[PDB]
């Protein structure tokens, strides 16, 4: 993200988030078994405005 | 441990100690846990169970056909030697 955005300018930003279920790549504590067809998961994202 | 007389090590931590809390209790956990989503019998993979050929042998089919035909030229007659 640009440190500053001057009057009249447009800045571009990139951001990444990892939303964990499992604790880590080797510790599956918290993971979710999703093999039940009719029954969906929901990941709600509320963005800045 | 060394004890040295006359300065002896108190014979205990005595009764002047400050009990700081009664927070000693771990409340037992009571819970009901249900992991029940419909399971479907199948998973898709690229390949499971195959033991792929690293080299094949050479393989073939077979045919023959024809008849017995011929054009011939013979050696001339010769004088017989002996017998």
């Amino acid at each position: 993200a640009p440190a500053t955005i001057a009057a009249g300018a447009t800045g571009e930003l990139t951001m990444y988030y990892w939303v964990p279920l499992a604790y880590s790549e080797t510790d599956l504590t918290g993971a979710v078994l999703a093999n039940v067809p009719q029954s969906k998961q929901r990941l709600k994202l509320e963005f800045a405005n | 441990a060394l004890i040295n007389p006359q300065f002896p090590y108190a014979g205990p931590v005595p009764i002047p100690g400050p009990a700081p809390t009664e927070t000693m209790p771990l409340l037992n956990y009571r819970v009901e846990g249900r992991i029940a989503g419909i399971q479907q019998a199948r998973q898709f993979m690229p390949f499971l169970q195959g033991p792929h050929r690293a080299v094949a042998e050479q393989t073939y089919h077979a045919i023959g056909t024809g008849i017995q035909m011929g054009q011939t030229f013979n050696q001339p007659l010769i004088n017989t030697q002996e017998g």
